[PDB]
RNA sequence: UAAAGACCAG
DNA sequence: GAAAGTA
DNA sequence: TACTTACGCCGGTCATTA
């Protein structure tokens, strides 16, 4: 796992503290600045443009070039860089809290719009709950629409006390798009679109006793946050290419949604530069709030699905994440895994409950990394000298020296003195702890542990009795088969979830298997008063329970 | 969903069952700290029966002559006779039997008796029996305090929780009594003479079992049992091949976890 | 009295189906459903809008605001869910996890 | 690195270290309130030289000695000598540290018995001066008062001149010779 | 304890958090024509003391979130006219166990 | 200035040394990895104290591989310099830039802009000098400075010093 | 803070081992032996790792101390020795 | 083949801890990235042969961590990142409780 | 290598 | 397409 | 009072593509 040794302490994470990007910040963590939209081509010439994906930051080639870093693809992970964007623009995801917030705090000087002074106020100020405080403060400042000069005191109500003081009535504002419009009133309304910059502003100002009251955070998430300034750019780790081999293209797809977000930015600020016509300006401001959204959430009601020439509709980085088949409930919740094996099965009533035939095909790949102890240096030197393609075998030598010996190539092969405190990874090999299992897979039954038994054919062999539990016939159902890695992970396989140990099940304080089919419509017969055996017969019954004292 | 909204729900080293908050969903786990896989539908006797036959066959009265232990059950049954102290442990034993049959028909309202709890007694008794070779000849060879002191003593070790605190005593009383009532239900001065010929050795031995198989029914603290709940219900909706008329089966169920409003049926019983 | 109906209820729902389960499952279910206060379903709505740390609540229905509504409010995930530990990759704090193991380095000559 | 007895929890904002000077201002992990491995409260323990030349070879004895128990189954320029060995003997001897402080320590050490390095400091301990003071007056030979307040600034206005004067004094002479 | 025939107004009922410590409670009299705690499903439950409510939160090394939830208009609640922060037991005849120890804590 | 600091390390240990004296190699990798350390944070590390009472404490088993963790508390004697220290050490290289004075594991550098004037080098000579009206300075000579600034270097720390000011300079 | 550490009596947990534990032991245990680790106890025959685990359990060899944590943060230590191990 | 959703459940169900995360890192993702003592994040310039660390930015070199979490989650961070969201990984804990 | 789709297994 | 929670 | 929003059960082969 990320390999090569860090004299870095090693110590696992005991709390996610979750917060929102200054702009101050990203800029100190970025190492890289970018600023042309291109991606490589040094005039055509393949490469990287100090420009976009690394101006210094991760890598392609498996070249170990980046930033001293090197290590090289795999180990160095993403480094960010950032672009300075010309406009403060929303943040698709925050876009309502920046709404309700306003509607919170009263714009032009910046305070809340109801004190302490007020009472129904006081109740919510107090209500502990970052969430459920600001949901209240919210549903009373929404309504008050004047930043009031003076309240009647908690005394009498024909003295007004002082508090701040900006009558300036307080715009109903509402949502158009990507636009926060408000209706003042004094004397018919006055519409304007309120402004990023302006809100922004506003926000800048809102008091730190006020963030807080408002459920924020001093520290880590202030409101003025939620209003991208600068924008961190992940890494090509997180937006790979894809090289056809030289001469071919293959950028991801946010890799061209950050070209269209700094292109729309070159845009802009090359038009307050020059000639500018404002109220035209403003036309290529609203693209740049385009792209930025649409970068992070591409499914907003306002339609317009930004869609890729070739109709394709871009995946939003939110996409990436939205559930099953995505990041969360895709890679993580839930994995393609390693040393893992599945085939048709098969009843057999020759293997005790709780084994599992494998074929021995599946054998010679499954493998089990042994550490060489002198407990079993010779039996492990006879599996590596019997080789990867015998079966009771093996099929890797690994050293001290993270370094692992091919047994089908390393011309030293037949060779090998084994060291203790080396690893052989050898094949799978009788009664090797495995978890066996069916789906769908509800029950912790449909999961259980078996011993191996290596046998012929391609078939997984499973004992009948315990078809139930898995829920499986044989008219072609498949299982699956992974192989524990460690030995502490077998003992967990073995000590706790072994067939025997699921026999009687708490899912209803009773036994998950009984005998079936052949055996159950069987053994009534055999049973019947009518039903007698003869000597000849007896004699092999009886030999054939594995167990019986020999006495007829 | 069943599954994800329980998931983080486990047996804490203290018996308490909490999530991953610490917050308490249920302060011994099903009420008993049991572990399901270690339990039985037995049946309380004492519950049903006419209180006539529930009298001829726990009461014991060693002042009168017509009901008291014949001496051919017990080995001390001339000598007893007529014990006004032994008599009066005897009582004591009676007088909680019926409380008991009153508390058990106040649980169970319906007077059904088979319900599940841990050790199975009566497997327990069977085992005492052909092991010692015990015939409904001789007589025991019991105290009449060897038993009921016995059997009272017995319960001061089904131990569910350890707290050496009151609030925690009490929460131990709690999650026993059933079980208790079971207990001296079967082991009964009457009838652990004159039904189970139990001798002093068997009787030291089922004792015993009880007591160890006991503990080993109580839940081991680390058992994920928000998963195993969620699997448990979740699982036998799967199976289910869908006055009468009543929404049913797993659109109803689908119903209720979502705690929906409006309800195809929404019926109510008036008695 | 409303858990005492809850469970009735779902007890009966397996009851027609004619199976069987043990009263502790559909208690534990009923009892969640009925701590907090009220009737919170088994629901994107009800539970998993709760005090649960973000990630484990992220890895069921809304994904995304759950994690934005964390930066922005910026919880904090102790982690003491098994979704916290699956997602970094740590043993969570389960059956094998739900304590630590010390060597005695005393007990350790003990033995000799 | 080396976690030490004090956990300043350091929420994103990591930036204020100031100057460190003789102003007393050392580092955070250098100041009066310290925290005993125990867990309680214990005053800066700073060491004027020979001290420390005491300290370190009475541990490093202290240390050849159990180093034996498992092996089971004077004169300035003499001391160099006869200390070079000790530390050939329990130390890892590329310590070239510990081997150059012992020699510094040994050739600029003030006080050579532990007795006279004891009334240096219980003289210097009845002023209430910082430790770093309390050391440096120990280890830097100052005649007037004002040598000393001159190269210890943290002094100038803590003692009197004739008080630091009398101490200076004091301290010449249990200057043990050599 | 106000007991009113049909209702009162909202002005009249806008008195009540007047009189600090004395505290006012107000009920309808058809809610009260049924005794609902004599109901079979209504569990009896218990006020604690600060003191034994105190002790519950050591002996469970409990916190006040911690505890399961009552509602504070929730109709035993009112019965019994509980308090933010008051701690109910309320004790269950159980088919697993025969009683159990449940506590609720005020909302 | 040199301290007594209460400081503290992480050792894991492999499996293999879970020996009837593992405390002994425990606090034999102590040694070897605190000794003769040094930081910026706490300074040189010279000395380990009071080596018979090492609390070991009982280490935790990592989960994965079979290696152990142990907290080792321990207590040594540091030498962690500042600016406005005043310390007096010997002479030991000699330049036209200046002379390098050493000062306990450490060394200070004084530039030929930070001594007096009246001081100049003299390259003709043999070792390498600088003289005064009254004063010569070279490798052996004493010297008592003051250090202006720190930089902590690695495994060291280094510091510029000067005897411009007054009662500085040889001894 | 270690003000944490429930006092060896005053203990209240569960006199007996639970699975987990038990798993839990003999894993690790097989996880060090496997290891080279020093072995506590005569492999009379014996060269499986989990098998010697097992053995050193039932001599009650076994240098570990289970430490089980309450809701709280608060534990209590245990050895592998003091532990009933019927299970 | 996939170790999923549900077959995690089933682990849980068995409490085979261990077993479980050995699907999850050793057999399938995990990765070693270093984190930041101060700020929560993977920022560390770290490399390992020059054994030099820093995270200027944060302007360190000394307080750093190398933690073992799953790429999938190295990924799933560094995306929260880009939509501007801060999930700082912390070493210890301070809430208490 | 990566998508989106159709068809199909239990 | 259905059902449940805000402007 | 009507409008807005999240979601959906758990391996294999072939065809086509701005
Ligand atoms: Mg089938
Ligand atoms: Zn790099
Ligand atoms: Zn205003
Ligand atoms: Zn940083």
């Amino acid at each position: 796992v990320g390999q090569q040794y860090s004299s870095a302490p090693l110590r696992t994470v005991k709390e996610v503290q979750f917060g929102l990007f200054s702009p101050e910040e990203v800029r100190a963590i970025s190492v890289a600045k970018i600023r042309f939209p291109e991606t490589m081509d040094e005039t055509q010439t393949r490469a990287k443009i100090g420009g976009l994906n690394d101006p210094r930051l991760g890598s392609i080639d498996r070249n170990l070039k980046c930033q001293t870093c090197q290590e090289g693809m795999n180990e160095c992970p993403g480094h960010f860089g950032h672009i300075d964007l010309a406009k403060p623009v929303f943040h698709v995801g925050f876009i309502a809290k920046i709404k309700k917030v306003c509607e919170c705090v009263c714009m032009h000087c910046g305070k809340l719009l109801l004190d302490e002074h007020n009472e129904l106020m006081r109740q919510a100020l107090a209500i502990k709950d970052s969430k459920k405080r600001f949901a209240a403060i919210w549903t009373l400042c929404k309504t008050k629409m004047v930043c009031e000069t003076d309240v009647p005191s908690e005394d009498d109500p024909t003295q007004l006390v002082s508090r701040g003081g900006c009558g300036n009535t307080q715009p109903t504002i509402r949502k158009d798009g990507l636009k926060l419009v408000g209706s003042w009133k004094k004397d018919e309304p006055e519409l304007r679109v309120l402004s990023t910059e302006e809100i922004l502003n506003i926000f800048k100002h809102i008091s730190v006793k006020d963030f807080t009251s408002l459920g924020f955070n001093e520290v880590f998430s202030r409101p003025e946050w939620m209003i991208l300034t600068c924008l961190p750019v992940p890494p090509p780790p997180v937006r790979p290419s894809i090289s056809f081999n030289e001469s071919q293209r293959g950028e991801d797809d946010l890799t061209f949604k950050l070209a269209d977000i700094l292109k729309a930015n070159i845009s802009l600020e090359t038009l307050e530069h020059n000639g500018a016509p404002h109220h035209a300006i403003e036309e290529a401001e609203s693209l740049l709030q385009f792209h930025v959204a649409t970068y992070m959430d591409n499914d907003i009601a306002g339609q317009p699905q930004a869609l890729q020439k070739s109709g394709r509709p871009v995946k939003s980085i939110r996409a990436r994440l939205k559930g099953k088949e995505g990041r969360i409930r895709g890679n993580l919740m839930g994995k393609r895994v390693d040393f893992s094996a599945r085939t048709v099965i098969s009843g057999d009533p020759n293997l005790e409950l709780d084994q599992v035939g494998v074929p021995k095909s599946i054998a010679k790949t499954l493998t089990y990394p042994e550490v060489v102890t002198p407990y079993n240096i010779d039996r492990l030197t006879q599996l590596v000298r019997n080789g990867p393609n015998e079966h009771p075998g093996a099929k890797y030598v690994i050293r001290d020296s993270g370094d692992r010996i091919d047994l089908r190539y390393s011309k030293r092969a037949g060779d090998i003195q084994l060291q203790y405190g080396w690893k052989v990874e050898r094949h799978i090999m009788d009664n090797d702890p495995v978890l066996f299992n069916r789906q769908p897979s509800l029950h912790k039954m449909s999961m259980m542990a078996h011993r191996v038994k290596v046998i012929p054919y391609s078939t997984f062999r499973l004992n009948l009795s315990v078809t139930s539990p898995y829920n499986a016939d044989f008219d072609g159902d498949e299982m699956n088969l992974h192989v524990p890695q460690s030995e502490e992970t077998r003992a967990e396989l073995s000590q706790l979830c072994a067939v025997p140990l699921q026999i009687v099940s708490p899912q209803s304080n009773k036994p998950c298997m009984g005998i079936v089919q052949d055996t159950l419509c069987g053994i009534r017969k055999l049973t019947l008063r009518d039903t007698f055996i003869e000597l000849d017969q007896v004699l092999n019954m009886l030999y054939w329970v594995p167990d019986w004292d020999g006495v007829i | 969903r069943l599954v994800k909204a329980l998931e983080d729900i486990m047996v804490h080293y203290d018996n308490t069952t909490r999530n991953s908050l610490g917050n308490v969903i249920q302060f011994i786990y099903g009420e008993d700290g049991m572990d399901a896989a270690h339990i039985e539908k037995q049946s309380l006797d004492t519950i049903g029966g006419s209180d006539a036959a529930f009298e001829k066959r726990y009461r014991v009265d060693l002042l009168n002559t017509d009901h008291t232990l014949d001496p051919s059950l017990l080995e001390s049954g001339s000598e007893i006779l007529g014990d006004l102290k032994l008599q009066v442990l005897l009582d004591e034993e009676y007088k909680q039997l019926v409380k008991d049959r009153k508390f058990l028909r106040e649980v169970f309202v319906d007077g059904e008796a088979n319900w599940p709890l841990p050790v199975n007694i009566r497997r327990i008794i069977q085992n005492a029996q052909q092991t010692f070779h015990i015939d409904h000849t001789k007589p025991s060879d019991l105290t009449i305090k060897d038993i009921v002191l016995g059997v009272k003593d017995l319960q001061e070790n089904l131990l569910v929780l350890r707290g050496k605190n009151e609030i925690i005593q009490n929460a131990q009383r709690d999650a026993v009594t059933l079980f208790c009532c079971l207990l001296r239900s079967r082991l009964a001065t009457r009838r652990v003479l004159q039904e189970y010929r139990l001798t002093k050795q068997a009787f030291d031995w089922v004792l015993s079992n009880i007591e160890a198989q006991f503990l080993r029914s109580v839940v081991h603290p680390g058992e994920m049992v928000g998963v195993l709940a969620a699997q448990s219900i979740g699982e036998p909706a799967t199976q289910m091949t869908l006055s009468k008329k009543v929404t049913s089966g797993v659109p109803r169920l689908k119903e209720i976890l979502n705690v929906a409003k409006n309800m195809k049926t929404p019926s109510l019983t008036v008695y | 009295a409303g858990r005492a109906a809850l469970y009735k209820e779902v007890y009966n729902v397996i009851a027609s189906d004619g199976s069987y389960v043990n009263y502790r499952h559909m208690a534990l279910l009923v009892d969640v459903m009925t701590t907090q206060g009220g009737l919170t379903s088994v629901t994107r709505h009800g539970f998993n809008r709760s005090n649960t740390g973000a990630l484990m609540r992220c890895s069921f229905e809304e994904t995304v605001e759950i994690l934005f509504e964390a930066g922005a409010s910026a919880e904090l995930d102790d982690c003491r869910g098994v979704s916290e530990n699956v997602i970094l990759g740590q043993m969570a704090p389960i059956g094998t996890g739900a304590f630590d193991v010390m060597i005695d380095e005393e007990s350790l000559v003990k033995y000799m | 690195s080396t976690s030490t007895f004090q956990t300043r929890r350091r929420r994103l904002k990591k930036v204020e270290e100031e100057e460190n000077a003789a102003t007393l201002q050392l580092g955070q992990e250098f100041q009066l309130k310290q925290i005993n491995h125990q867990g309680e409260e214990e005053e800066l323990i700073a060491l004027n030289l020979s001290e420390a030349r005491l300290v370190i070879k009475e541990a490093l004895v202290e240390r050849r000695r159990a180093f034996k128990r498992s092996q089971k189954k004077e004169t300035r320029e003499k001391e160099l000598e006869s200390i070079d060995v000790l530390l050939e003997q329990t130390t890892g001897g590329n310590n070239k540290d510990l081997k150059n402080t012992m020699q510094y320590l040994t050739n600029f050490s003030r006080f050579r018995d532990q007795e006279t390095v004891g009334a240096v400091i219980q003289l210097l301990k009845s002023t209430g001066l910082h430790p770093f003071e309390v050391a440096q007056l120990g280890s830097l030979a100052c005649d007037t008062a004002d040598e000393a307040k001159t190269l210890i600034p943290s002094l100038n206005n803590k003692i009197s001149d004739d008080e630091l004067e009398r101490i200076l004094k004091e301290l010449s002479n249990l200057e043990t010779l050599y | 304890i106000f007991v009113y025939q049909n209702n009162i107004t909202p002005s009249a009922m806008k008195l009540v958090p007047s009189i600090p410590p004395a505290t006012i409670e107000t009920f309808n009299e058809a809610a009260l024509v049924v005794n609902i705690t004599h109901h079979e499903l209504v569990p009896k439950h218990i006020r604690l003391s600060s003191d034994e409510k105190r002790e519950l939160l050591k002996r469970y090394r409990l916190k006040e979130s911690q505890l399961p939830r009552i509602q504070r208009a929730d109709p035993v609640a009112l019965y019994l006219g509980l308090k933010r922060g008051e701690v109910v037991k309320i004790i269950r005849k159980s088919e697993t166990s025969g009683r159990y120890a449940s506590y609720r804590i005020c909302m | 200035m040199f301290f007594i600091k209460d400081l503290s390390l992480n050792i894991t240990l492999h499996p293999s040394f879970f020996g009837p004296r593992m405390k002994q190699y425990l606090k034999t990798k102590l040694l070897e990895e605190v000794e003769g350390s040094c930081t910026g944070k706490f300074g040189y590390i010279l000395c380990v104290l009071d080596y018979d009472n090492i609390d070991i404490q009982r280490g935790r088993i990592l989960p994965t591989d079979g290696s152990a963790e142990f907290n080792v508390k321990y207590r040594a004697v540091v030498f962690k310099p500042f600016k406005g220290e005043v310390v007096d050490g010997t002479v030991v290289s000699c330049s036209q830039h200046g002379f390098e004075v050493q000062v306990g594991p450490m060394k200070v550098f004084v530039t030929k802009h930070l001594m007096p004037q009246d001081l100049t080098f003299n390259a003709g000579s043999n070792p390498p000098s600088y003289q005064s009206s009254e004063d010569v300075i070279t490798i052996k000579s004493r010297i008592r400075v003051k250090i202006e600034g720190c930089i902590s270097q690695v495994s060291s720390i280094h510091a510029i010093g000067s005897i411009k000011e007054d009662y500085l300079g040889a001894i | 803070l270690k003000e944490k550490a429930i006092p060896k009596d005053q203990r209240a947990t569960t006199p007996y081992m639970t699975k987990y534990e038990r798993a839990r032991i003999l894993g690790t245990r097989a996880l060090q032996i496997s290891m080279n680790a020093p072995v506590f106890v005569d492999l009379e025959g014996e060269t499986d790792p989990l098998r010697i685990a097992m053995k050193e359990l039932a001599e009650k060899k076994i240098p570990l101390v289970i430490r089980r944590y309450l809701p709280d943060g608060s534990f209590e230590d245990w050895s592998v020795e003091e532990l009933i191990v019927d299970l | 083949l996939r170790f999923g959703e549900m077959e995690r459940d089933c682990m849980i169900a068995h409490g085979a801890a261990s077993f479980l995360k050995e699907r999850l890192m050793e057999a399938s993702d995990a990765f070693r990235v270093h984190i930041c003592g101060i700020c929560g994040l993977m920022t560390v310039i770290a490399k390992l042969n020059h054994n030099q660390f820093e995270c200027k930015g944060c302007d360190n070199k000394i307080d750093i961590y190398q933690i073992h979490i799953p790429y999938a989650a190295k990924l799933l961070f560094q995306e929260l990142m880009a939509m501007n969201i801060t999930p700082r990984l912390y070493t210890d804990r301070s809430r208490d409780f």
